[PDB]
């Protein structure tokens, strides 16, 4: 229903091999639960979590978002369905080491409305929310490794979140504490919130969610 | 040594901005040493100009003395005046007589002259097609007059002249306006402001007309040096009269000489400024490629090279990246040089204006020549300032390895 | 912070722990437009003294558009001066000019005369030696000469000279009657400019008469400006009635004109020290956003629209520009101006001698403003391609 | 009956906050013995490979070399050891890329030699060793990455091996060519004793060979 997957493959020098990813693939989304996809990797898997937002024209491929699509839209266009309602973490530590750990929080809150009382208050609360109140200051740089990933997850949700495509909420764990990220999105959830379409590549202590599917190299 | 840096920015064309990134570098050198070079050029060949235009033209010094107009040959002798410094020397007669012609006039200062000892003494030909200074004799007392002066009053080869001459007396008969018309002679070309000023007659001949008999005043001065005009010509006492003071090259037109140096000295300082900011270019381009190679820099240091050699990777990188940018530049500057005289003149003709007045300026076309060792200079030059520039990021180059 | 994106920017200007901030990387660009501006503000402005120099020389001593009839000299009842108040001029005073030839004794000059009343002062008056120059009543037929022209025709003081114009008669089958009267030297006037050899002063009831003009009338009014140099833009104005606007462009000009074309070609090599800054720029950019691609991935998903982020790249060159400019000529400026007044002796290198200098604001205001329009035009391709796709992220 | 061991150990620069490597380190090399580890790498140990070889300081401890201990040298001294005994795989990814692999293996003898003229020809006897004759003079990059182990471990035994610090040598290729490295690894102990210790985490070849152990936090 919010986005409805296709044909998607990535293509290379005619002359070379193309390297397709898929050709014969149709998924939705349903608005309220979400989806689990992961198989074997290795072929660019990684990058068609990109494909999914609006970053590159498909191959012979196309989405559609809700009512109208996605695929026939203009830049500017695109950039509102993407910036209040759509965000989703990345592979490696792409959390802008430039800014404070409170402004990579609150930069998609800057780029929309002013409310700069609370801007700030949001995120200080949405943060401690996650599990850092204190040193929260602190450049990413001087940061923990594994605390690298979990600002992005505070990064990736936004005021009214209609949806995320993130894979790697695992990773750089401590399995101790860092367990608890697995249940703030069904907290969420628990608590009114919309769909989170996550999965990681290892199924161990993953297959957790709604429904659990394979990835194909056709 | 010379494979590392070599095979490293010969390897950069895919990514990294190669039609953004070097090129710019070498456009910005390119445009520095070829401006310095032509503007050198533009130099030498004023100083080249100046030397076969001026030079040889006016008298390298003069004589002169209060009394009475006599001084030589009748007072004293011009031999004895010959000193070691003298290449010859012959006695000018100074007549400033104007001409006014109704409608038409200008101001000339004639001047007689041997035309045996004029020939012998300085190189001043009579610039025309006409070559009639062989003609030009105490014959039919012919005058030559300058181009401007020609041009002012409309006159050409044969015709006469309306020229003005006054009369001295010792304050008995004054005020006796006179007037004499012989012919013209040919003009006389410099292409320059001289050219509105000078006219000469005969010295035996102009003798006939300022009333006295084997008198002539002084200016007989002829000198192999060009340089050390104003220290050895004071050689009076040879000749007695007045030593107070007396005129020289220096002063009239040794101003010229000056502003050349000058001009070149302030151009040179500006290119070698446009030339530095080129290699901010070069070390913010080293920079980035040292931050882009960091991986490689790792592993040769892994597999042995200590910290020299990759100091002097980098230092040959952006060596060679200023030498193509150099000669890049100086092939276009040696091109442009050669052919400047031409495409000034297209220029000009395009734009429809003349960039140097013949009315002030003394060339009336921009003239140039190539030294040769200018253009080692300016290697030179440019070399060292793209080394002192990749200086920097050689010693922000012995980084740890990262993993 | 801002809603405006330049927070990001910004930003990018500070740079963190361990950015080009403080590796002379991104004010390179910076210190290189201020070198280039440095250059500009100087030389324009020592050179532009140097023209100054010579406007209070050969145009301070000098006739500046006299106001003549049509048909020929101008009878004062007719056009008087009392209804020719022309905008742009500072005062006026009769005068008469032309062209003459003198002959002493000895020697042959030729001058141009200035027919003016000694009951107004002269701007020559300060420059007198032992001479005052009410002695110049109608009748005595007197003049003062130069002391340059004075010692070329030989004559100081007492003597009797000539005075030939030749713009009279020349008519008489008798060959020529030109119109000749004599008149006596009383002394010299040594200002320290080339005017001498062809400048002298004569009253102008004796210049009516040298020059057949019927009646008491005169040439015209001297008309001087505040700025002499522009007077090309006062040439079209209303004139009163009939009457020519003749000008010290026919008599001089050449040398001013050669002047300026100087001031361009200087200003166009230091153009080309600022035009390399302005390459240098480009380049800074191009590494600026070639690194750093990776992090525009993370801000392109995250909503702002290329032409959002087009800006905070334009900025980034921009704000180096900015600061190198106004740096570069109010720094300039200084150096210009201690370079009179407490100026480090440098005279025996260089010609020397208190080298004039002349700040002109307006000059000043419009390389600033070119330096800017210069620098923010450069970045426009690093910015355009700075978000063009979403490669290798 | 060389020592190795110096109870050796390594933490991050500050120590407040950051965590590290695994303490009191217990290397026996000696002579030229081979030996073979396989204690789960993934879970960081490359550290030691950072300190054993000099490549970087070490916080705590030394180690012994074969008759001085090397960290009490200059740099300058410390690389002309690195380049003469030392052979180096590790996982730099060991790329030059627009450098052609001829004169990328022969690289470490390129650093200075009596005769220049040999020195190619010890790169041909190399490939040919580890079968790389064909497709020899060509970019790195055009050549596949199941051949990228294998012309990076004629690197580090082109120069007179003693100590060789392997990693991962089977790298992503046949399990045919994969065992028989062995054989050509044995091939170097015929003409002269050569250390190869391996550090690995993959347990198929774990039990291969002899004089193996493990150390993963002891
Ligand atoms: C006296 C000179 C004459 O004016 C010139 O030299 C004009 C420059 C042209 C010379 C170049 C000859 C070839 C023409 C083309 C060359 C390249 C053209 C490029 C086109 C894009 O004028 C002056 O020098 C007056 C200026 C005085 C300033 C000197 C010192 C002032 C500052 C001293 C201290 C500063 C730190």
């Amino acid at each position: 229903i919010l986005l409805q997957c296709d044909n998607l493959c990535k293509r290379y020098q005619e002359g070379s091999v193309q390297t397709d990813v898929l050709h014969n693939v149709s998924f939705s989304v349903g608005e309220g639960e979400m989806m689990a996809i992961v198989g074997s990797s290795g072929s660019g898997k990684s990058t068609l979590l990109h494909l999914l937002g609006g970053l590159d024209t498909p191959t012979s491929g196309d989405v559609i978002f809700n009512g109208q699509p996605m695929s026939k839209l203009s830049s500017a266009a695109k950039a509102e369905l993407r910036n209040q309602k759509l965000g989703f973490i990345y592979q490696f530590h792409h959390l802008l080491p430039d800014f404070t750990a409170l402004e990579n929080v609150a930069m998609p809150l800057l780029i929309g409305k002013k409310k700069p009382a609370e801007i700030n208050s949001r995120a200080l609360e949405m943060l401690k929310a996650v599990g850092l109140d204190h040193r929260a200051n602190h450049r990413p740089s001087e940061l923990s490794g594994g605390e690298r990933q979990r600002v992005a997850i505070a990064r990736a949700l936004v005021n009214n979140p209609r949806l995320v495509l993130a894979d790697e909420p695992t990773g750089n764990l401590d399995a101790r504490n860092a367990d608890s990220i697995f249940q703030l999105l069904g907290e969420l959830n628990r608590l009114q919130g919309t769909a989170f379409l996550v999965v990681t590549h290892d199924l161990q202590l993953a297959k957790r969610m709604s429904r659990q599917l394979e990835m194909r190299d056709g | 040594s010379l494979l590392i840096g070599l095979r490293f920015s010969r390897g950069r064309r895919r990514g990294g901005m190669v039609s953004l990134i070097s090129v710019i570098s070498t456009i910005g050198i390119a445009l520095g040493v070829a401006v310095l070079i032509v503007g050198l050029s533009a130099m030498n060949g004023f100083e080249r100009e100046l030397n076969n235009r001026i030079l040889a033209v006016v008298p390298h010094g003069e004589i002169e003395a209060v009394d009475q107009p006599w001084t030589n040959w009748q007072e004293a002798l011009d031999h004895v005046q010959k000193v070691p410094g003298i290449a010859a020397a012959a006695p000018y007669i100074n007549f400033t007589g104007l001409v006014e012609s109704g409608a038409n006039l200008r101001a000339i200062q004639v001047k007689g002259v041997n035309p045996q000892q004029e020939q012998r003494l300085s190189a001043l030909p009579s610039f025309v097609q006409g070559d009639a200074w062989r003609n030009f004799k105490a014959g039919e007392q012919q005058i030559i007059i300058g181009k401007g002066v020609a041009d002012a009053l409309k006159v050409k080869q044969g015709d006469w002249v309306s020229i003005m001459i006054p009369n001295s007396n010792p304050e008995h008969k004054l005020m006796q306006p006179k007037r004499v018309r012989l012919h013209v002679a040919g003009i006389l070309q410099l292409s320059g402001q001289l050219d509105h000023s000078f006219a000469m007659i005969p010295l035996a001949d102009a003798q006939q007309y300022l009333d006295m008999g084997s008198s002539v005043s002084g200016i007989a001065l002829k000198m192999t040096d060009v340089f050390n005009a104003n220290k050895l010509v004071r050689d009076a006492g040879e000749v007695t009269n007045s030593y107070v003071y007396i005129k020289s090259w220096i002063g009239t037109y040794g101003y010229m000489y000056r502003d050349i140096q000058m001009i070149r000295a302030i151009m040179y300082l500006a290119m070698v400024l446009v030339i530095g900011v080129a290699c901010f270019n070069i070390v913010s381009t080293l920079v980035m490629a040292v931050k882009d190679k960091s991986g490689d820099i790792a592993v040769l240091r892994t597999l042995g090279a200590k910290d020299g050699l990759i100091r002097a990777i980098f230092v040959w990188y952006g060596l060679l990246a200023g030498l193509f940018g150099s000669l890049c530049g100086v092939i276009i500057g040696v091109v442009v040089s050669l052919q400047l005289t031409p495409i000034i003149e297209w220029i000009e003709k395009l734009i429809g204006h003349q960039f140097l007045s013949s009315d002030i300026y003394f060339i009336d076309f921009l003239p140039s020549e190539l030294h040769w060792l200018d253009v080692f200079y300016v290697l030179v030059t440019a070399l060292l300032l793209s080394l002192l520039a990749s200086w920097y990021p050689a010693r922000r180059a012995s980084n740890i390895d990262p993993a | 912070y801002q809603p405006v994106a330049l927070f990001i920017g910004l930003r990018y200007m500070r740079g963190r722990a361990a950015d080009r901030f403080g590796r002379f990387v991104s004010w390179l660009s910076t210190i290189g437009i201020t070198l280039g501006v440095m250059a500009l503000v100087t030389v324009l402005s020592v050179m532009n003294g140097f023209e100054r120099e010579l406007q209070n020389n050969i145009l301070g001593l000098m006739p500046q558009a006299i106001l003549s009839s049509e048909h020929g000299s101008l009878n004062p009842q007719q056009l008087p001066e009392t209804a020719v108040k022309l905008d742009g001029v500072n005062r006026v005073a009769p005068i008469t000019t032309g062209d003459v030839v003198l002959q002493s004794a000895r020697s042959v000059a030729v001058g141009v005369m200035l027919g003016i009343d000694p009951a107004q002062k002269d701007p020559l008056t300060p420059y007198l030696v032992n001479v005052k120059q009410t002695d110049l009543e109608p009748g005595k037929y007197n003049v003062i000469l130069g002391e340059q022209l004075a010692s070329q025709l030989g004559v100081n003081r007492g003597d009797q000279i000539r005075v030939m114009v030749p713009s009279a008669s020349q008519f008489t089958p008798m060959g020529r009657i030109p119109s000749q009267r004599l008149f006596n030297v009383i002394g010299t006037f040594a200002a320290n400019s080339e005017v001498d050899g062809y400048e002298m002063l004569v009253n102008i009831e004796d210049a009516s008469r040298l020059m057949r003009y019927p009646a008491g009338n005169i040439t015209g009014w001297r008309l001087w400006l505040d700025e002499p140099l522009k007077v090309d833009s006062l040439s079209q104005q209303k004139l009163p009635e009939g009457s020519k606007w003749q000008d010290w462009r026919d008599r001089k000009g050449e040398l001013f004109q050669a002047v300026r074309m100087e001031k361009n070609m200087m200003g166009l090599l230091l153009s080309l020290i600022v035009a390399v800054a302005a390459f240098n720029i480009i380049t800074s950019l191009g590494l600026m956003v070639m690194e750093k691609q990776g992090e525009v991935a993370i801000l392109q998903t995250q909503g702002l629209t290329p032409r959002q982020i087009m800006m905070v790249f334009m900025v980034q060159g921009a704000s180096a520009g900015i600061i190198g400019a106004i740096l570069g000529a109010a720094l300039g400026a200084l150096l210009a101006s201690q370079l009179n007044n407490l100026m480090p002796i440098i005279g025996v290198l260089l010609d020397g001698a208190a080298l004039p200098v002349a700040i002109e604001p307006l000059q000043v205001i419009v390389i600033a403003l070119v330096a800017m329009a210069i620098a923010l035009l450069s970045t426009l391709y690093p910015s355009w391609r700075a978000a063009a796709t979403q490669p290798a992220e």
